[PDB]
């Protein structure tokens, strides 16, 4: 298709452009180093603070219409379940609160730094750590928000057939929520050492 | 009927909002002529707002007889 | 002209202003249309449930007002000679609420359409629609929280 | 000559990879809206003298 | 994967169907019907189950076995047009191809009325309601096919299916209709198979590619049997009545058209274990209906698929076929074959 | 000062601590999700065989532990005062990609097996042993990824 | 009729309908917050009420019945919207200049030259009118209205939370006082009660005169969890001594909310039912002490929005006309006014009314009533007669 | 010629002036086309409701006028010698109304095509259809607000 | 050549003169084709209505001329030596009419394809159809006006 | 630092270490997945052929062990100071065994699915399926041989 | 380092040695896979033809042997200091056999699946299939014939 035809073409320009600069003796000009040393360390940090709360909140709201849209379905013949199956809406939301906490922890570290001590060792580490801490915590919770919603619609059904099936399934949905807690940990160990900008 | 209440209540408060506005440009109130973007001459404006406020008093009395009947 | 005030920094401010009111306006349209099909179908048979099923339209029409707010705080913080620091802070403000208010605009649309189709068949099911519709609308706000704490650090000891 | 380049400055790339991210998300969202299709059956009037 | 993009539009349909199935009658709920004395104790019994107060507008004398079958299927169609009117897009087409099969029944039921010169009002009550279209009763006009084709059936979505049907005589008769009717399921079950192959996502695809491999084997065999009642039919004619999707395709299809006795048929089915011993024993049609539940019983085991809707109907028609079968045994005081009813749930 | 220790080296030391968890957590979810679909798929037929068939989800749950162990060792070898080589930055990258696409593959097989293996366990209860025996061969692929990710990290330091 | 729609109350518990008379329309005032618009809501409620005997007999539509059914709800929302806007000092996006301003300007300056003020005293009642038109206004209201809504959320919840105590003392169930009530009291009061009290202390301290820097409160709340015993800027003596104890207090109230009530049953199958339901009472309630307190910050934004729609709608329509003159000037003032009065009476009173009308409902059903409300009641629908619409 | 005022600045003024009306015209064109089908299907049987279901077509024409206003105000701020700051402010001032009127266009077409038909079998539904459009029309009004606050700040405090 | 007058400025004048007529003809064809079908299958049974159902084909024939009167004005301002401001502005006047007149072609075809088929059955709909198309032809006019205000400012106060 | 041995050479040796694992797990898990269904579907009727139709799951797992041998074997040849030649070769080692074992997945998974469904019926087929499962496995074995000869040259006559 | 002998020359040798065995081993999988399914269907009913029908599986395997003898000879021609003429040609030898042997695998898999099903119903047809599966195999042989002339020329008259 068209949108799949571009992906074959972007690969081809990068390969022509990767050789023309090489067979002529200019390969060092494509230097990702200077792209990391000269770019402002504030850009890498203000993305990890917006994607953490950005990609996490997409996770929660994703798992809610997979969950709610089926609870409302079963509750046309068995409307008693709306208050017992509410739990699966809580485990979809809590990952958002995991993200909203990190963004406030990292916002404490955003300070003003001089023009001479900007591109120093302690300020490049900070930006690069606050970035891959926002991707990890925003991608883990993005997926935990989907594996809980899916698992939350099966229990919303089985509860409607016979109530004995509900509690036996939360052992799956509780092992689905661990994953959002493990990125919250690892995201901090990165930024446990990083010191605010000087 | 409803077609007159609209221009009645609108013209009613329109007289009461515009009359107070005119009194403030005249007296050169800070919030209205204190800044530079605001108009410089006060009473050159209040003379324009009395006239426009009368226009609403026309429709208040005119459609005031119509609802009466 | 100066290493701390380049001339390409206010780009990140304006783009942050637009990115907050655009994405929420898309999220508040899908959330308004996907419901508007439901109301206008269930109320072919049950027109007494009309002014009780307008609720999903309100919760989605409020997401845009969380964006208009952020489009106005940064607008008064803009200037020609502003630092690169202040730039990306106006970015992460617009990219968060624009991105959190986008998904919550979608969830409100789907759940809103199903609920109105349910209450026609089980009128006890209208309150369950609300509480399931609460936890999605709040997600349009958690990004608004972070937009502010960043923008408070805009002009703190800047030069 | 310790710079990256004359055309492709560091301030031009920061102003383009941000535009891609802000434009990629716009391409996604419009697909979510394009795939809307109205529920036409419940609006039209249907009648059968078999069942009714 | 499976249930990530499903609930966007097809989620509220999944919960309602799976609510309607828990109202199905288990083996225990059938037994209570079996010992009922009359049709009045029957009404007292079924009110306990999901059928409810479905005869409140009925007297004690009016109870018959036909009034029951009529008021048990009327509850199925308001539960289908509901799910059909709430749908959108691909799920609409899937819930429109199912109607293309119930209208072809109404085609061969109006045309036979013209052969026999009967009143349409007496007929249309016998017509199936899901297979309705606006130009249906106009089929009572004439006898020819080209007459009925151009006047009526070109507008309907049955246009592409008569490509192998314009060899009819100027006089049309009953043995020719059954040859017309059976050439449509040959094409219908293919255009509905290339559709599922393309636009339906997984895992409904693997499920429905099986249920169509069954509905074609049920018909590919029963053509070979009914041809034995007749004197002779050419083998080249038979291959234009057999669908081309099933397990019997291509190998076993060769030897079903070319089987002139009941014994040569079992030699063709002996080379597939899915259809091995049905002919060897018992009522044939009860063996198919047993395997029909077992393929629908495995679809409900799935979740996040729109193959449940097909299974919901076919699992609920056998239900109604068991109410009437038992309804006649109780009413007529023959309590011998009252327990032949089929049930899995 | 030093050429074997540039300042842009930690950029590659976090992409191993990131690609490890995100890909592993993607493998821990697919297995639990599809298995959770096949278990509740039978819960309306045979409620007895459920608690005996929560074996897949923990085999998926263990995958997050594989990526968690790797990352925690990596964060114990980063600091803004340490001299962090560029050799070590590329090893940490491969530490997180080996375990990543392997714990992701394991998470894909366990989801295609536990889905069918449970739905055909309501029919034959002698089938349990074969189902568990196959999932063992689908977990060791996750093990083989961290056997390497411990040898790589050992060498970047020394 | 509002509290009933969520749930029928248990026999002989607190009706939440008395506090709902005042908290509901007063929260509308915090958001709606303008003397000019609130005045209009009162009159349409001052009309429906007075003529209620005529309106009772005649027939009505359906949009119009709900207005007459809640004619007393709309009266209060218009009254209390006039008391707030006098403190916010807003009327149709303009201000009121009654009392003296405790601020003061220099003695001399020039055009285009920036200036800054000198404080003299305090402005008694409301926001001092020197902030209007200023550059750094929103740096004051934003940092003000936040700290308002936090304190107004800490007070509404705890008041709703002592109704739990006044119910266990009725049915004589003392275990829940020691099992359910007190551990949650010691959890959140030891976190947000510490957050609410420090905010008041920071305001009654002249940090400039003493020479000390004013500490931040976000870093104060964060470091006391992560790096306890540490500070960056001091607030008061022995601060780190209290924080570590408040944190130690919370961690003990989780298991004490979790174990004491089931064990009382075992001590005197079912125990599995009593435990798991008590496990869920913790995982919810601890988060509900957090995600509710953030959810009161919708009091902040809808107040922030109602100004930037009003102060724009004044600047784009009517402030245009004050630059024209002549009969052409008399016409543009008359045409643009009715467009200002129309959008005012359609966009800012109805829509922003309804959007703000529902969030106040939300705060009761979900944030406040969730503290004490059990439900699962049986209605009282006695046997009597009436006329059938037929 | 000047660092603060380069020569490639007006590029972001003409791209912004054009995007104000392009994307609102697409959003208005979706509203007249989509809604225009439902009008022409009901009114062949009941043309009594022909000059009554035109309202969705009106509220689309409102959207394009929110863009024509903005293309004009920027066109009288353009200059050969202007600050690059002024160029960026004109950019987000075009998108914010553009890609928010493009969203209100979808919300009107999905509803108008539905509510006019439901109104043919239930005349009581015509009321509820109006409100569902108004909460969508206002989504585009929020873009017009932001641009004017940006376009006012384009030329003041510049060099 | 000169700082304010480079050699790659006329490149944008060609694209501004070419894109104008192109993107209108893509609209005047899709709007002339979808109408050509609905007319030649509607006038088979009622050919008395031929000359009055041509109206969509006329309006779609107008959209191409809005794209021509812009290319002529541009074409008489091109030169080997001109400012970038003379070039970037001519690009804005090629997109505004081009991509707006494109939308008006998307609408008139989808409308005329259906409004004509109703007109055959009900003559009381013909006056209702054309009211809709005027809201579709005007979207091709708001793109015209902007292309004039830009070209007027394209040479005045230029060096 | 030297021209033969820059500091960015180990980027190649590391990617040659993971690429052996990444592209084998995709080939051994896929083969274990599609054979894990045929075994389960057939053994319902015939659960006596359970411990004998688990030959495909084994032959797929052997692929991963090839991916594990090489990675451990090159990981001892890596160094802070090494030549590009020592890095380019280690890349060829990983891809070769990597993408060849991936081939085994798309054969063993195809054949284990079918031969096991036929072996339930005709027990003489179990000797036919295996030979096909050997030639599919030999492909994974040739990729190993190439890498073991490459890796003998990586540290052979290198500065 | 040197002009004719720089450091990035062996990077083309490793890719040529790896490409040859990768693309072939992919081709052999598509051969054994489709032909295996054909064998596992007809041998359910006629196991007599089991050993006759393993010819496609064998011709598939041969393609991978051609991918070996290229990689073997190419390993023993590398070095840290070689010329680009020596490095570019090894890319020419690795891609010919790789993508020619791939095609020869795409034919055998498509023919074997049909020819085994036809040989179950006609025994004479066996010799016809084999005659076709020679030509498909020879396309994989031509690629080898070119690679050898290259690799015998790569170090022919080189500095």
């Amino acid at each position: 298709s068209f949108s799949h035809f571009l992906y074959y073409l972007v690969l081809i320009v990068v390969i022509v452009y990767g050789l023309y600069k090489l067979f002529t003796g200019h390969g060092s000009d494509i230097n990702f180093g200077k792209f990391l040393l000269r770019t402002s360390p504030y850009m890498w940090a203000n993305l990890g603070i917006a994607l953490c709360v950005g990609l996490s909140v997409v996770g929660a709201a994703w798992g809610i219409f997979i969950t709610g849209s089926s609870m409302i379905g079963a509750g046309v013949r068995a409307p008693r379940i709306t208050t017992k199956n509410l739990i699966s809406i809580i485990f979809c939301e809590v990952v958002a609160i995991y993200g909203l906490i990190i963004a406030i922890v990292f916002s404490s570290k955003l300070t003003v730094a001089t023009a001479e001590n900007m591109y120093s060792k302690s300020n490049l580490y900070t930006g690069y750590s606050l970035f891959w801490a926002g991707i990890t915590v925003g991608a883990s919770n993005l997926i935990c928000g989907i594996a809980v919603g899916i698992t939350g619609a099966t229990a919303a059904i089985s509860d409607a057939a016979d109530s004995a099936l509900f509690v036996k399934i939360l052992v799956i949905e509780i092992f689905g929520s661990i994953l959002g807690l493990l990125g919250l940990i690892v995201g901090l160990l990165m930024a446990g050492k990083a010191s605010e900008f000087q | 009927t409803g077609k007159a209440w609209c221009c009645t209540v609108l013209s009613a408060f329109g007289v009461v909002i515009l009359s107070v506005i005119a009194h403030l440009f005249n007296t050169n109130h800070e919030s209205f002529v204190g800044s530079i973007n605001d108009p410089e001459d006060g009473p050159a404006v209040a003379h324009t707002v009395y006239l426009a406020a009368l226009v609403y008093l026309v429709f208040f009395v005119f459609c005031g007889f119509q609802v009466y009947l | 002209m100066t290493e701390l005030c380049p001339v390409y920094a206010p780009f990140f401010g304006a783009i942050g202003c637009a990115s907050a009111i655009i994405f929420t306006s898309l999220g508040a349209a899908y959330g308004t249309a996907k419901s508007g099909v439901g109301i206008c179908a269930t109320c072919v048979l049950r027109p007494d449930l009309l002014f009780k099923n307008i609720v999903p339209v309100i919760m989605a029409g409020i997401i845009a007002i969380y964006g208009l707010v952020v489009s106005v705080l940064v607008c008064y913080s803009l200037g020609q000679k502003q630092a690169l620091y202040t730039g990306f802070i106006q970015l992460g403000a617009g990219l968060s609420v624009g991105l959190s208010g986008l998904a919550a605009g979608f969830a409100i649309g789907i759940v809103g359409d199903a609920g109105v189709r349910g209450s026609s068949q089980q009128p006890r099911l209208f309150v369950g629609m609300i509480l399931i519709l609460i936890f999605a609308e709040v997600l349009g706000l958690y990004g608004l929280i972070v937009a502010l704490l960043l923008n408070s650090r805009a002009t703190q000891d800047v030069v | 000559d310790d710079i990256l380049s004359s055309i492709w400055t560091e301030g031009l790339l920061m102003c383009l990879i941000v535009s891609a991210l802000l434009l990629f998300i716009l391409i996604v969202a419009l697909s979510w809206i394009s795939n809307l299709d109205i529920t036409y059956g419940a609006l039209e009037k249907s009648t059968n003298p078999i069942k009714k | 994967m499976e249930g990530v993009y499903f609930n966007i539009d097809n989620g509220f349909i999944e919960g309602v169907v799976r609510g309607y199935r828990n109202g199905l009658l288990s083996n225990n709920q059938y037994i209570n019907l079996t010992q009922c004395d009359t049709l009045e104790d029957l009404k007292l019994q079924l009110s306990s189950t999901d059928y409810g107060n479905f005869l409140s507008s009925v007297s004690s004398e009016s109870l018959t076995t036909s009034l029951i079958q009529e008021y048990a299927s009327s509850k199925l169609y308001h539960e289908f047009n509901y799910i059909r009117d709430q749908s959108s897009g691909s799920t609409r087409k899937f819930m429109d191809y199912i109607t293309y099969g119930y209208m072809i029944d109404n085609v061969a039921l109006m045309i036979t009325g013209t052969i026999h010169d009967r009143d349409k009002g007496e007929i249309l009550q016998r017509c199936h309601p899901l297979g309705w279209f606006d130009t249906l009763p106009t089929l009572s006009v004439a006898t020819d096919l080209e007459s009925l084709y151009e006047t009526v059936l070109v507008d309907t979505p049955l246009a592409p299916y008569f490509k192998n049907c314009f060899d009819t005589a100027e006089e049309l008769d009953d043995m020719n209709i059954e040859i017309i009717r059976n050439k449509l399921y040959k094409a219908y079950l293919e255009d509905f198979y290339n559709f599922v192959t393309e636009e339906i996502p997984e895992p409904a695809k693997e499920c429905m590619q099986t249920l169509l491999g069954f509905e074609a084997d049920r018909r590919s065999i029963n053509i070979a049997l009914n041809s034995l009642q007749s004197s002779d039919i050419d083998p080249d004619l038979k291959s234009d009545l057999l669908p081309n999707i099933g397990k019997l395709y291509p190998l076993a299809t060769f030897h079903l058209a070319q089987a002139q006795d009941f014994e040569g048929v079992r030699a063709a089915l002996a080379n597939v274990y899915e259809y091995r011993g049905f002919l060897e024993t018992g009522n044939l049609e009860d063996h198919f209906y047993q395997l029909e539940m077992e393929l629908c019983r495995d679809a409900f085991t799935q979740q996040f698929a729109i193959s449940t809707v097909w299974a919901w109907m076919k699992s609920k028609e056998q239900e109604v076929r068991n109410i009437t079968w038992i309804a006649e045994c109780i009413a007529q005081n023959q309590r011998e074959r009252i327990n032949n009813y089929i049930s899995v749930y | 000062s030093n050429i074997y220790a540039p300042l842009y080296a930690p950029f590659f030391g976090f992409a191993g601590c990131a690609a490890a968890m995100v890909l592993s957590c993607l493998g821990a979810a697919i297995g639990t999700a599809k298995s959770g679909i096949g278990i509740a798929g039978i819960g309306t037929f045979k409620p007895e065989l459920i608690m005996k068939s929560l074996i897949p989800v923990v085999m998926s749950g263990i995958l997050a532990i594989y990526g968690l162990v790797v990352a925690v060792l990596i964060a114990g070898n980063l600091s803004p005062t340490e001299d962090y080589t560029l050799f070590n930055g590329f090893m940490h990258l491969s530490c997180g990609l080996c375990v990543g696409f392997a714990c992701l593959s394991s998470g894909y097989a366990i989801g295609m097996v536990g889905d069918v293996g449970v739905r055909k366990y309501m029919h034959q209860p002698r089938l349990f042993v074969g189902i568990v025996l196959i999932l063992i061969f689908s977990e060791v692929l996750g093990l083989y990824g961290m056997i390497v990710a411990l040898i790589l990290n050992t060498r970047g330091s020394e | 009729s509002i509290c009933d729609c969520y749930g029928i109350a248990q026999y002989r518990e607190i009706n939440a309908g008395l506090p709902t008379i005042v908290t509901f329309p007063f929260m509308f005032a915090i958001m709606f917050g303008d003397m000019g618009h609130g005045f209009l809501m009162t009159l349409a409620a001052l009309s429906l009420v007075l003529n209620e005997k005529k309106i009772n007999k005649m027939k009505r539509g359906e949009i119009f019945d709900m207005a007459f059914t809640g004619r007393y709800i709309i009266l209060l929302m218009g009254v209390f919207s006039m008391y707030t806007g006098f403190l916010y000092n807003d009327i149709f996006s303009k201000t009121m200049t009654i009392f003296k301003s405790g601020w003061k300007w220099p003695d001399h300056w020039k055009k285009g030259e920036s200036i800054t003020a000198t404080s003299v005293g305090t402005y008694p009642i409301g926001l001092d009118w020197a902030w209007h038109g200023t550059e750094n206004a929103l740096l004051f209201s934003n940092s003000y209205k936040m700290k308002l809504s936090i304190l107004m959320g800490f007070i509404h919840m705890t008041y709703s939370y002592f109704f739990s105590l006044a119910n266990h003392l009725y049915f004589n169930s003392m275990i829940d006082i020691i099992g359910n009530f007190i551990p949650g009291l010691l959890f959140m009061q030891g976190i947000f009660g510490y957050l609410s009290v420090c905010i008041v202390y920071k305001w009654a301290v002249d940090w400039v005169k003493d020479g000390k820097p004013a500490p931040g409160l976000l870093n104060m709340l964060i470091n006391m969890f992560l790096s306890p015993g540490t500070i960056d800027d001091e607030l008061y003596p022995h601060q780190a001594k209290v924080q570590v104890f408040l944190l130690l207090m919370a961690l003990v109230c989780i298991p004490w909310l979790l174990l004491v009530k089931p064990l009382h049953f075992k001590f005197t199958e079912d125990f599995g039912d009593i435990m798991i339901h008590q496990v869920i009472h913790t995982i919810e309630f601890c988060l509900n002490c957090v995600s509710h307190t953030a959810s009161y910050l919708r009091l902040w934004a809808l107040s922030l929005a109602h100004a930037q729609l009003s102060s724009v709608l004044w600047t784009m329509t009517i402030q245009i006309a004050f630059g024209f003159r002549g009969f052409v000037g008399v016409f543009m003032t008359v045409a643009l006014f009715a467009m200002w009065f129309a959008l005012t009476c359609a966009v800012l009173v109805l829509m922003e009314g309804t959007s703000a009308m529902l969030h106040s409902l939300r705060l009761h059903w979900v944030e406040s009533m969730s503290k004490f409300f059990v439900g699962e009641g049986l209605p009282y629908e006695p046997f009597a007669f009436e006329y059938k619409d037929m």
